[PDB]
């Protein structure tokens, strides 16, 4: 329509802010509809701006301020449904559920003593594992990208080598901006001429508590994994 | 194609569908009622309008609002939406069935399952109407062609047909020969609900479950209280009409019309829904899927979807033709529905199937294929497996039924299925349930040829072959020997920028774009099972962004042409009045505006004059600076 509303969220520090675009290229500060609050998750929705004209072939910014550390709603990855309404100049609107909101991001890199880990490894919620194998890349600079992409840590190194091969088994862990802890042993072929990787056929073991994020992260993960078209 | 979602629960005795939306609104006699906006998988509210049942679902008629009745004998009208109660009586002896609202002075009427009915005025007091002519219990009540004018269906035995006026029931008239209603070879009985010879229908039938009209038309279609449905039609009235609707185990508790579909939908107790024709009229086939106890069907008013309710519980089940074939002509877009109808190109409110002389989303598709002219299409009937079905060829100028032998942008013959082949001259015909090629020079085209009859795939689907072979693989007209396959795929078609070249591809989940043959240009993918994104020709790829709609890339540009409207998906370029849609509706005819193009030849020469012309001015919406604006 004249007014045609772009949005797009945009995620500035914490806060997920919401970019909107409502041009009203309207004839006029046409007459709008109605707006929701709710509790979210662990954020709550929490700003609109006032008014409801869509002023006449003019365009406005409409800021909607999520609060970030509260308002526990349940409903995994987000993906809930949300209402814009046609209550006013409107007849319809949109209703929509969210999908894109995604993990790789939240968790935030953290570390431990390695026997205590190992025997924690093994301890930890099991139940999740995904499988690395293919790419584009070498692990090292594979690695790092979908390292810097999770925000996520390998706590430790042992030289042998990730090079010659390596023949290396990566063992990795973070915390959360809500706080789970997942753990991983992640084992890995490693790219070298005539010797071995541009696959792995590695195993990523994923242990996060409900099965269904840990697995969806081990997912996540193998979405993070490689570079493609979304 | 798919039943989305489904649970067996809930013993529903009254059901709507809403015309508007894709809910459903359902009444149990478990004293509920219900409204499950029912699109996102989710009740909106649930309030189970008292202590006793609840028989009685209508439609107010505006928008999102219900107008409900129970055993407490009230007419409820309360908006989900506005959550909140519109003005409010309660009821007589027994539940209210159907409900219209009107407006000289915002003006109402209610109808009810006992006694009266009663039509009021809150505005400038005075009496529109009154109804007597129920007793106790409805079934199903019902608006006639005339919406007020009305039929209900009685737990008394009877149906009742009223006249109403603006000062009470009253008719004028004096000119017809014979009736139908009542006058001719067969016909069906008077019940008694009221007292007046409009008509009063013998709802005798062991009782009458439902009742259901004919528009302009007195038809019934009906529940019975009977195994004995019977059938009758007030605009004939048969002999063998006293039919009784039949099971093979007992029932019939209902039986309906679908507002489009000149059918009839019947559903049972011997665990069963039971299929019927009534465009030549004839049990099709019965089919069983529990509950030994339902007394609705509904086939919704907006006919999104479609469903059948029974006590023991309820189903939901969605229709599409998932992908389904396309021609072009000049600035214009054929779709053959998946679901939906037409909607082959421009637009104009809000969303507009494209009815033309060019009927894309309506036959019987096996394929369609543009014969490219501006002026030609070709076309197979009767779609399906068979030995062979018809095509009839038609011309953009006319089509028909079955355009002329004669002429050769109308002609139809005999053939099963119409099939691309790669390096694009041959083709594929079926004309035998199996492997014919077809092969012509010509796009208008129509070849027989059984020569090249290898089989090792036996007819099924495929279309520069790909009886998933995974793999397009080009041929001539016999050989037993290939000339070569080439692994890429397809939505198992291939996308040509028009006619018959397009290197632009389509797979089924994901797209890839090529030139011409296998050049991995770029590759497409997304992740929504549903869309479309468009080319204008050879790979000019354009996505569909929201409510915007882009252009993913040109010269060395990217760019917002024009916003999209909710969704679209853009399906592809047909000239510059631009053509949209979203899957098939929620569609567009549009002025462009591009971006980018112009861009990054524009930018390549420095040039912003036009940019700035437009006065085009984002650069973010998230963010929009970074297509290059960022780098």
């Amino acid at each position: 329509d004249p007014v045609y509303a772009e949005a797009y969220v945009h995620v500035n520090q914490y806060d997920i802010v919401l970019d909107v675009l409502v041009v009203n290229q309207t004839s006029d500060t046409l007459q709008n509809c109605t707006l929701e609050l709710a509790t979210l998750g662990d954020l709550k929705l929490v700003e609109k701006p006032s008014p409801l004209t869509l002023a006449p072939h003019d365009f406005a910014n409409i800021k909607a301020n999520v609060k970030v550390a509260s308002t526990e709603n349940g409903i995994i990855f987000g993906n809930i449904v949300y209402d814009v309404s046609g209550a006013a100049s409107d007849r319809n609107c949109v209703v929509l559920s969210d999908i894109h909101i995604d993990i790789m991001d939240y968790i935030q890199p953290a570390t431990c003593t390695d026997a205590e880990f190992r025997q924690m490894w093994a301890e930890f919620e099991w139940e999740n594992k995904v499988t690395v194998n293919t790419n584009m890349t070498d692990l090292n600079d594979y690695l790092q990208h979908i390292l810097k992409s999770t925000n996520m840590k390998c706590l430790t190194p042992e030289k042998a080598l990730s090079g010659y091969c390596g023949f290396m088994a990566a063992n990795l862990y973070a915390r959360s901006i809500f706080g789970e802890d997942a753990l991983a042993n992640v084992s890995i072929e490693k790219p070298v001429h005539q010797g071995p990787d541009a696959a792995v056929t590695g195993h990523i073991r994923i242990r996060a508590k409900s099965q269904g994020m840990a697995l969806s992260l081990g997912d996540k993960i193998n979405l993070s994994q490689k570079k493609t078209s979304l | 194609m798919l039943t989305k979602f489904e649970t067996k629960s809930a013993r529903v005795k009254g059901l709507s569908f809403h015309p508007k939306r894709p809910w459903i609104l359902t009444s149990l006699h478990n004293g509920v009622i219900q409204l499950w906006d029912y699109r996102m998988c989710t009740l909106i509210d649930k309030f189970d309008e008292h202590d006793g049942p609840v028989r009685g679902i209508d439609f107010h008629k505006q928008q999102p609002l219900f107008v409900s009745g129970g055993d407490d004998y009230k007419i409820k009208v309360w908006n989900y939406k506005l959550r909140r109660c519109l003005f409010t009586l309660l009821g007589h002896l027994d539940y209210i069935r159907t409900t219209f609202f009107h407006h000289e002075y915002p003006w109402i009427l209610s109808a009810s399952d006992d006694q009266t009915i009663r039509v009021w005025n809150w505005q400038s007091r005075t009496c529109v109407c009154v109804l007597t002519g129920h007793n106790h219990y409805v079934m199903c009540a019902q608006f006639h062609p005339s919406e007020d004018l009305v039929v209900s269906a009685s737990l008394d035995q009877t149906v009742r047909v009223w006249d109403i006026s603006g000062l009470r029931k009253k008719n004028l008239s004096p000119g017809a020969v014979e009736s139908d209603v009542r006058g001719i070879t067969g016909v069906d009985l008077f019940g008694t609900t009221d007292a007046v010879v409009k008509h009063v229908l013998e709802g005798h039938d062991r009782g009458v479950n439902w009742a259901a009209f004919h528009p302009t038309m007195p038809l019934i279609v009906s529940g019975a209280d009977d195994r004995q449905v019977k059938i009758w039609r007030m605009n004939e009235s048969k002999a063998w009409e006293v039919d009784t609707c039949r099971g093979h185990y007992n029932n019939v508790s209902c039986a309906v019309f679908h507002p489009r579909q000149e059918l009839i939908l019947s559903n049972s107790e011997d665990k069963s829904i039971r299929v019927w024709d009534m465009s030549k009229r004839t049990g099709v086939q019965t089919f069983r899927r529990d509950h030994d106890r339902f007394w609705v069907l509904a086939a919704h008013p907006n006919l999104n979807l479609f469903a059948a309710g029974h006590d023991g519980g309820m189903i939901v089940f969605k229709l599409e033709r998932e992908r389904p074939a396309y021609a072009v002509h000049g600035n214009m877009l054929h779709y053959v529905k998946d679901r939906f109808l037409r909607q082959l190109d421009f637009n104009s409110s809000k969303d507009v199937a494209v009815m033309q002389l060019r009927s894309g989303s309506k036959f019987p598709v096996f394929n369609m294929s543009y014969n490219p002219a501006e002026n030609a299409v070709l076309l197979c009937t009767r779609a399906s497996n068979l030995e062979n079905s018809t095509y009839d060829l038609y011309t953009i100028p006319k089509d028909a039924d079955s355009q002329n032998p004669d002429a050769p942008e109308g002609k139809r013959s005999s053939g099963l299925t119409a099939v691309w082949v790669a390096r694009n001259r041959f083709a594929v015909l079926d004309r035998m349930h199996s492997l014919l090629i077809k092969n012509l020079k010509n796009e208008i085209t129509k070849k027989i040829q059984v020569p090249n009859c290898d089989e090792i795939f036996y007819a099924g689907t495929g279309n520069l072959l790909l009886r998933d072979a995974d793999s397009i693989t080009l041929f001539d007209v016999q050989q037993k020997r290939t000339l070569a396959s080439v692994k890429i795929s397809k939505v198992k078609y291939v996308i040509w920028s028009a006619d018959m070249s397009h290197v632009a591809l389509l797979a089924k989940h994901a797209i890839v774009i090529c030139n011409r043959k296998l050049d991995a240009l770029c590759n497409i993918h997304e992740n929504i099972r549903v869309k479309s994104g468009a080319w204008d020709e050879s790979g000019v790829f354009i996505y569909t962004t929201s409510n915007h709609i882009k252009y993913a890339v040109t010269t060395g540009d990217h760019g917002i042409i024009r916003t999209l409207d909710l969704p679209i998906y853009v399906t592809r370029v047909k000239g510059n009045n631009v053509y949209c849609l979203d899957r098939e509706c929620r569609p567009r005819v549009l002025t462009i505006d591009p971006t980018e193009f112009k861009f990054k030849l524009a930018l390549i020469n420095r040039k912003y004059d036009e940019v700035l012309h437009m006065v085009r001015n984002a650069k973010l919406v998230g963010q929009s600076i970074i297509a290059y604006l960022q780098k």
